[PDB]
């Protein structure tokens, strides 16, 4: 919590390369929010940013199938995750999910409890940034990059065609809402 | 976290998927107050004593 | 039978319609919960304010409670209006699907289900409709050699309706969506100019159906 | 939007005061999550219409037709076509707004995956035509595909084979002309740029609304907490909370309306892809102006571009008829 000549705020101070004018004291962005500050005791400029901030998401398969779950912290490098939740919860359970061997970093954020693998499968539980987690393997939660599909190189040529021999009469169910309860 | 998900869903069973349970923020580690350095021997102290 | 079994076994098949219902239900529940909110007032029960507090301050307390409840109700009504617009769009889509699929055959791709649409069977459901889109779909495909046209009598020939396919030795004309090879004849082909302008044209004989009759 | 943080900002007293208002923040968060899921579903529906990731042949022997401008370029780091690269470059604040409780960036599908989906759709349309859009993909020469489309629009296939070279040259010239028009004209992508600008303006207005006192002594909770004692700081914070909550409700309602509009646009785009891209559409002026033949999908930041190809009469001669 920083106070600079009444400029009360909270954030992480860091060295700034901005060249403030001699008379200039505070910095601002297009949003009209402080982004830099000058130390009143020395001609130094320091940036201001939110501490870590972020939502927490639980990725879990069907409870009747398994109990272990993965924890995703949004847009935060894993190094800050142990301090992100203060690690002051009950000694088992949450403490395990705050740090461990299976820790992965992605544009979405930091994932814990999911073992990253090179193999790509269909997106089971979407996470983001083209990354999804699946419970399939002992069975454990894994995270991977969802595969858009199976590669199929069509044998194209300028003098060859493909004609069906038999067919299939498929039936597909399409469900569409038509109305809602007439609440008054 | 499973119990937090159950709370947010208000149910004892949770289906496969990802659920946003809550938010988190790194609390202020310490409080820092900085004001301009103090001028040398202002007349205020001269007046007293 | 397979779709019936899938619907019976799969609980999430109707997840769409149920979700809608659930959404509405949830909203209703939320509205009721909004009646148990102080909104800065001393209490959330009008009787408590009326009894404990005298009219001079009970007036402002009830005004605050009324403002909070009215804001909650307006938010709920706006959400309901947005959801009703979404439901109207869905119902218009469903009516269009009923008209173009059940009452007729639609040439739109992936509109009346996946595949070459044939017909659809409407079914009712709580606040929703289900379409059993029936679609012809190719199952097994065989690859052959094809040419854009045929030059039999020094003139290019093009299929009247179909494509010229050919296995190892012989040449045949078959419909695009089914492998039904037929003998190439002038009946199912038409000529257009010479055969030195088309690229990829091949030599072949177009049997004349009149030749057996001409001989007699 | 972190409703509690945006309204209060690590103010315990403000959080306690807002707790008396019910769960408005809960509904706002639910609506925003639903909007995000809606956007993800729209993107999936528009771009996940191909069962398999079809790949073009190593040699582009398409009877003179050129698809380099629309096909992926291996040389570039990102496997994006020239037109796709131009669209991405032309479209260009948000990253400098994630300070007051905004998390925007993470999409379900990255630009690379959307580019791969578009490439697969293009490969299926070129090598297989519309066959891959209704079952197993059946290979066919592109010249024969154009012949089939000409027959479909009511023109005998013989014209294409008689003027295959001319038609291919015209198609290449049209592709080059549209590429040049997109490069030179900055208003070609007006819709996507306008949507992005509207979203950025809405977010900026929401952020700036925190500086409005809404009838309070000050717009910063610390000043009210310090200068004013709790008996009056409570009412001041309540007034500020009411103002901020009203602003957030208005912003969320506008976001919901815009999300509904975007869902309608995405449904239209998916219909066009199903009909214009995965098949031949008989609808007039639906897949471009003129007798539609085929379409080429291209990805752009938060949008799609269809290069609708249309046969159009050019020279008309008058004759007597009975
Ligand atoms: C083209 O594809 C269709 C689609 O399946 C084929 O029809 C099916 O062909 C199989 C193989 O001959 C049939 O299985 C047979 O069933 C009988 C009676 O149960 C059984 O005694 C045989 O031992 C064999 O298992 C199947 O009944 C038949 N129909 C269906 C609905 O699957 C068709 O044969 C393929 N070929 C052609 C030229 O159409
Ligand atoms: C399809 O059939 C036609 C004839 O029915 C083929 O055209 C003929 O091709 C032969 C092969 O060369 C020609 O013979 C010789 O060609 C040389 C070079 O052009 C020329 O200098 C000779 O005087 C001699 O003509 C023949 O002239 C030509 N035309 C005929 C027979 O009327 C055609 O080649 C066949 N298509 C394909 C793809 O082979
Ligand atoms: C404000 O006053 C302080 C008083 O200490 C100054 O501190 C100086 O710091 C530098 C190092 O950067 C030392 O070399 C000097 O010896 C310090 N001065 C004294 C008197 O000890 C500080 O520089 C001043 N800042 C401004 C902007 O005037
Ligand atoms: C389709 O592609 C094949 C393979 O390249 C082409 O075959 C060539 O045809 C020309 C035409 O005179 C010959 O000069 C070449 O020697 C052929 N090359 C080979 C490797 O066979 C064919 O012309 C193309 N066009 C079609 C099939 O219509
Ligand atoms: C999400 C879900 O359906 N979970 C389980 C499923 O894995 C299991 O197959 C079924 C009965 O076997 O009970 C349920
Ligand atoms: C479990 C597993 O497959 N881990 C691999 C890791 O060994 C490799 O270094 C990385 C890319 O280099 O991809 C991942
Ligand atoms: C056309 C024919 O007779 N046989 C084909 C062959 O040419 C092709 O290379 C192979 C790959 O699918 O399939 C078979
Ligand atoms: C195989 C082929 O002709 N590819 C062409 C290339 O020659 C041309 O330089 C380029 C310019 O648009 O377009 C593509
Ligand atoms: C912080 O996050 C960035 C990217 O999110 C990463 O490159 C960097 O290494 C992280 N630093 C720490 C100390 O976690």
């Amino acid at each position: 919590n920083f106070n600079f000549n009444g400029l009360t705020g909270t954030g992480v101070l860091t060295e700034s390369n901005k060249k403030f004018l001699p008379f200039q004291q505070f910095g601002r962005d297009i949003a009209d929010t402080t982004d830099a500050v000058r130390d009143p005791q020395t001609l130094e400029i320091l940036d201001i940013t939110p501490c870590s901030f972020g939502g927490v998401s639980v990725i879990t398969p069907g409870t009747n199938t398994s109990n272990q779950v993965a924890v995703l912290y949004q847009d935060v490098n894993c190094t800050e995750v142990p301090v992100a939740i203060h690690a002051d919860q009950l000694t088992p359970t949450w403490r395990v999910y705050s740090t461990g061997s299976n820790v992965f970093q992605t544009r979405a954020g930091c994932l814990i409890g999911a073992e990253h693998v090179n193999n790509s499968y269909e997106c089971d539980i979407p996470i983001g940034a083209g990354i999804c987690a699946s419970y399939q393997t002992s069975q454990s939660i894994i995270a991977y990059t969802m595969s858009l599909g199976a590669e199929n190189s069509v044998a194209y040529s300028n003098n060859s065609i493909a004609i069906p021999t038999n067919f299939t009469i498929s039936v597909t169910t399409e469900i569409l809402p038509v109305s809602m309860t007439k609440t008054s | 976290p499973l119990s937090e998900t159950k709370c947010t869903l208000k149910s004892f069973t949770v289906e496969k998927g990802i659920y946003q349970t809550s938010n988190f923020r790194v609390q202020p580690t310490e409080s820092i107050v900085r004001f301009p350095n103090i001028t040398n021997l202002c007349p205020f102290g001269e007046v007293f004593n | 039978g397979k779709i019936q079994d899938s619907l019976s076994s799969t609980a999430s098949a109707l997840g769409k319609l149920q979700d809608v219902v659930n959404q509405n239900a949830q909203a209703l529940n939320t509205l009721v919960k909004q009646l148990s909110s102080n909104f800065g007032a001393i209490s959330s029960v009008l009787n408590d304010i009326l009894s404990r507090l005298d009219p001079p301050e009970a007036e402002v307390q009830i005004d605050r409670l009324i403002t909070g409840r009215l804001q909650s109700l307006q938010t709920y009504v706006t959400q309901q209006l947005i959801r009703a617009a979404e439901i109207r769009a869905s119902a218009n889509l469903a009516a269009t699907k009923m008209s173009e699929c059940v009452l007729g055959q639609s040439k739109r791709v992936d509109f009346c289900g996946k595949g070459y649409h044939l017909m659809s069977f409407p079914q009712s459901a709580p606040h929703g409709v289900v379409f059993l889109h029936v679609t012809y779909v190719p199952a097994q495909e065989k690859n052959f050699t094809t040419a854009p046209a045929i030059c039999h009598d020094g003139k290019a020939h093009f299929p009247r309706e179909g494509v010229f396919v050919s296995n190892g030795t012989h040449w045949f004309v078959t419909q695009r969506n089914f492998y039904e090879p037929q003998i190439i004849t002038t009946d199912n082909t038409f000529v257009s100019g010479n055969c030195d302008v088309v690229i990829g044209i091949v030599n072949n004989t177009v049997y004349d159906p009149l030749q057996p009759e001409l001989d007699s | 939007v972190d409703c509690t943080m945006y309204i209060c900002g690590d103010s315990t007293e403000c959080s306690n005061l807002l707790l008396q208002y019910g769960s408005f923040c809960t509904q706002l968060n639910r609506a925003l999550t639903g909007i995000a899921v809606e956007q993800d579903k729209n993107t999936q529906e528009v771009f996940a219409q191909v069962k398999q990731i079809y790949k073009t042949p190593p040699i582009k022997d398409f009877g003179g037709f050129n698809f380099s401008q629309i096909l992926p370029d291996p040389s570039k780091p990102s496997k994006r076509s020239f037109i796709e690269d131009l669209l991405f470059n032309k479209v260009t604040l948000i990253c400098a707004q994630k300070f007051n409780g905004l998390t925007v960036l993470p999409p379900l599908l990255t630009d690379e995956m959307i580019a791969q989906y578009t490439s697969a759709l293009l490969a299926g349309t070129i090598t297989s035509g519309w066959t891959f859009g209704a079952g197993a993909a059946l290979q066919i020469p592109f010249a024969m595909q154009m012949a089939y489309r000409f027959n479909g629009i009511g023109v005998t296939q013989n014209v294409l084979y008689e003027n295959q070279k001319l038609i291919a040259n015209q198609f290449n010239s049209a592709i080059g002309k549209i590429q040049d028009s997109l490069s030179s004209t900055a208003s070609a992508l007006g819709k996507l740029q306008d949507v992005v600008n509207q979203n950025a303006q809405a977010l900026n207005t929401l952020v700036k609304q925190l500086s409005s006192n809404f009838g309070a002594i000050s717009s910063v909770l610390n000043d009210i907490l310090s200068r004013l004692d709790p008996p009056e700081a409570e009412v001041q914070i309540d007034r500020l909370i009411t103002g901020r909550l009203q602003s957030l409700q208005t912003y969320v309602t506008q976001q919901l309306i815009r999300a509904a509009e975007i869902r309608a646009s995405a449904n239209l785009a998916a219909t066009k892809m199903s009909e214009c891209v995965l098949g031949q559409s008989k609808r007039v002026d639906f897949c471009g102006k003129g007798y539609h033949l085929m379409s080429f999908p291209q990805s752009a930041p938060h949008g799609v571009v269809f290069l609708h190809v249309t046969y159009v009469p050019a020279q008309e001669k008058n004759f007597t008829t009975a």
